[PDB]
């Protein structure tokens, strides 16, 4: 009915900007407060400030709250254009509000940015030229079109970058995880909203008469079974821009699906087992060893430490090293599980002696590998 | 002769290649349905588009297979069979190569746009999350007066997820490009010849101290053939290493051009202890930026310490006020009254005088050093006047030039 209107509010806002730019680049060619300003805004998107933090904050938490309520425009509706006055639909009044959030926050950055040219084509400018324009012809009309908006998905793409001026993501495999997550989710789900338009929509060159009414989450869905090479076929698209989408989307996605999850395995798999502390029991002597832990020194140990032919003495041993033991060493440590306990750490940290409890030790044995390269390098 | 570029005739070979045979392999699955199986008369046949038949040829060479569309004729789904066993080999070898080739064009490229009124500062050699860390939490210090210098860091690698995080939270004040001060052409993107200094970095714990003197000797040089008046600052690891950057001819102590030799300042510090013992901890923490920060675990002669560690050495423009006192007056005036240690004045050519007798008088705009918790205490003694403020009893009223 009316969605060319929405869409040339997006296109003539994009166009004019860019066309202002390219007469005052020509203007400059031919023939301070400015510098403080823009490194005034840029101090406060990059959350240096503290009014920064807040502005910050504020671009993750209406981000994904923006997020949500796209995730409600597009469960609750049939039709992608749908005839609704403004005063009645409660979800398409806080949207305004978020893009009027995002228009200022738009205006920020764009103070803030080094090329004006080169930031009217970065990519959030685009989410942004989809998005704000059309909300407010959405108020000029009685009537939504739930048309490129899905673009807000890319929105959590910043979330890495915000939990980076904040200083919360400290550690460089936590940055490598909240980057491979976030990347991931946001692909997925803006790709998602994509074929949920396609389909819905129908095909242009067939007057639209061409359409198949899937769900968002059917869409969704279907990306992940497609993404994963599965391919069950009991959703599939027909729109011949949809089956378009598919191929481009089968060339780009399987390497994101194939390289994350290995990579996901990966940062997951890194953390150590034997962590923690032992716990003191109210009369039992223990005995801390370390240097040279392998299952041959430490059978070789615990056969004659514990054999027997010794008197009945209820010592426990504590093994602290740095290596993960091996499958024959975490077979031995299991089956002496009531008085052999281990922990990665080294005798080198005193926060390793610590949580040995080495103060309340008997002793500490220090092995040596009597096969090594160098007995002075061991020494 | 327009593919000039082995990564590039790598590119359009893939692309073409795969395409190609794409573009074939339809055209003959569109053949063999359409036509249908000559053994059956072609009574068993299949109307698929040229386009369902391309389609249906990418979901089976990634292995998607849904199945909306699939050969039905014997001619076909032989084809099929063949196709599967080439193009999974084909697919699963391509996306890779080509997620590696466009992977590998570099992030920080470009050059820096030097804004109409900002010094800026080149820094290269051993560029890491450590070094930058120790760097910039120095230089950008709070208790430095405060200047809006530029940092511009220069280096061969990629920046590490760590030091990507450090380069955007300063963001407005540091920048980082991929290149090396080797290359006149990288010399040009980060303006040089605009900036105040270069910095060159050295890695302490490098394998071979001669090797990475070495590597920034060779630094030193290339900046200084580029152009020769760019103030030039060098860390050396080695003292015998200093003679061969004194003899470059642009070299020029006098211009500004400095070496700190860690191994002659290391042994220097560290001897000045055996003529007065805990010397060396005396001095070194005034060289470092640093804020005293009271925590209620620190016993008596930790917080002490530690508010000992609050001092650095400041250099500060004495005010008339001071003018015809002999140097012993000055610093009593300036102890005393101003809570601030007045140790050494430079001389009007100029020289340096550490505790001179009280032969010397202040002369009028006489620079002295200081040492004090913050360039904000020792703008007291540029601020100080003998009628307006000589009479104030706690030293936050001493302020702006008493006029
Ligand atoms: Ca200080
Ligand atoms: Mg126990
Ligand atoms: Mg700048």
């Amino acid at each position: 009915r009316q969605w060319y209107s929405f869409l040339a509010s997006s296109l003539v806002t994009f166009g004019s900007g860019l066309v202002v730019i390219i007469i005052y680049r020509i203007v400059l060619w031919l023939c301070g407060w400015m510098t403080e300003a823009k490194d005034w805004a840029g101090e406060l998107i990059s959350g240096q400030t503290t009014t920064g933090r807040i502005l910050v904050g504020l671009v993750f938490l209406l981000s994904i709250a923006s997020l949500i309520i796209y995730f409600i425009d597009a469960s609750t509706n049939t039709s992608v254009e749908t005839c609704l006055p403004w005063s009645s639909s409660t979800t398409q009044q806080v949207d305004l509000a978020f893009n009027v959030f995002f228009m200022i926050y738009f205006f920020i950055r764009f103070v803030a940015a080094n090329d004006k040219l080169w930031f009217w084509v970065e990519l959030f400018s685009f989410v942004d030229y989809f998005t704000i324009p059309p909300s407010f012809v959405a108020i000029y009309l009685d009537r939504n079109w739930l048309g490129l908006r899905f673009l807000q998905a890319l929105r959590l793409m910043s979330i890495p970058d915000i939990l980076t001026y904040l200083n919360v993501l400290k550690t460089s495999t936590l940055i490598r995880l909240v980057q491979l997550v976030v990347s991931f989710v946001s692909l997925w789900l803006t790709a998602a909203g994509f074929l949920h338009l396609l389909e819905n929509s129908g095909d242009p060159f067939f007057d639209f008469g061409n359409a198949q009414h899937l769900t968002y989450w059917e869409c969704l869905y279907f990306l992940m079974v497609t993404m994963s090479t599965v391919g069950f076929g009991d959703i599939f698209a027909t729109t011949v821009l949809g089956r378009t989408f598919v191929v481009i989307f089968i060339m780009i996605f399987i390497g994101l699906f194939a390289s994350f999850i290995p990579e996901i395995a990966e940062i997951l798999g890194k953390r150590q087992k034997y962590g923690g502390s032992y716990k003191k029991e109210r009369g039992k002597r223990h005995v801390v060893v370390c240097g040279y832990i392998t299952f041959d020194s430490v059978s070789n140990f615990l056969k004659d430490f514990l054999h027997k032919d010794r008197e009945d003495v209820d010592v426990e041993i504590v093994f602290l090293h740095k290596g993960l033991p091996g499958l024959e060493l975490e077979g031995l440590l299991k089956r002496h599980f009531t008085q052999v306990e281990y922990f990665w750490g080294s005798v080198m940290d005193a926060n390793d002696l610590e949580r040995v409890k080495i103060q309340e030790a008997d002793a500490c044995l220090v092995l040596a590998n009597k096969y090594c390269q160098d007995p002075d390098q061991e020494d | 002769n327009v593919l000039k570029t082995s990564t590039l005739i790598r590119l359009v070979q893939l692309v073409v290649s795969f395409v190609s045979l794409w573009l074939t392999a339809a055209g003959f699955l569109h053949l063999l349905e359409n036509s249908g199986d000559p053994f059956f008369d072609f009574g068993n046949a299949q109307h698929l588009t040229y386009w369902e038949c391309l389609y249906f040829l990418m979901v089976t060479m990634s292995t998607v297979g849904f199945g909306d569309i699939f050969a039905t004729t014997v001619l076909g789904r032989t084809f099929v069979v063949i196709f599967i066993m080439i193009f999974i080999g084909l697919f699963a070898s391509f996306i890779p190569e080509i997620a590696e080739i466009l992977g590998k064009r570099q992030k920080y490229g470009g050059s820096y746009k030097k804004e109409r009124g900002k010094r800026h500062v080149v820094v290269c050699g051993y560029i890491t999350f450590d070094s930058v860390s120790n760097f910039l939490k120095d230089f950008l210090h709070k208790d430095r007066e405060d200047v809006d210098v530029e940092i511009v860091f220069l280096h061969k690698g990629l920046p590490g997820l760590e030091l990507e995080g450090l380069l955007k939270r300063h963001f407005t004040q540091v920048e980082y490009f991929w290149g090396s001060v080797m290359d006149a052409n990288d010399l040009e993107r980060v303006k040089i010849q605009e900036a105040d200094a270069c910095l060159v970095l050295a890695n302490k714990y490098c394998q071979d101290p001669d090797q990475e003197d070495a590597a920034n000797i060779m630094r030193v040089i290339s900046i200084k053939n580029y152009h020769s008046d760019i103030k030039v600052i060098v860390q050396l690891l080695q003292y015998h290493n200093k003679a061969y950057l004194l003899n470059i001819p642009s070299w020029d102590w006098k211009r500004g051009d400095d070496a700190v030799c860690v191994a002659e300042l290391k042994l220097g510090f560290i001897a000045q202890s055996c003529l007065a013992p805990g010397f060396s901890t005396l001095m070194a923490n005034l060289f470092t930026m640093r804020s005293y920060k009271p925590t209620p675990e620190m016993s008596q002669w930790q917080t002490d310490y530690m508010r000992g560690t609050g001092m650095e050495m400041y250099t500060e423009y004495l005010s008339s006020a001071f003018n015809a006192l002999t140097f012993p007056e000055a610093a009593e005036l300036c102890f005393s009254k101003l809570k601030l240690l007045l140790l050494a004045i430079e001389v009007r050519e100029s020289t340096l005088a550490i505790n001179p007798g009280p032969k010397v008088k202040i002369e009028n705009a006489t620079q002295g050093f200081f040492i004090a918790e913050s360039a904000e205490e020792v703008k007291r003694a540029f601020y100080y006047c003998k009628n307006c403020h000589a009479n104030v009893s706690d030293v936050r009223q001493i302020k702006k030039c008493k006029c």
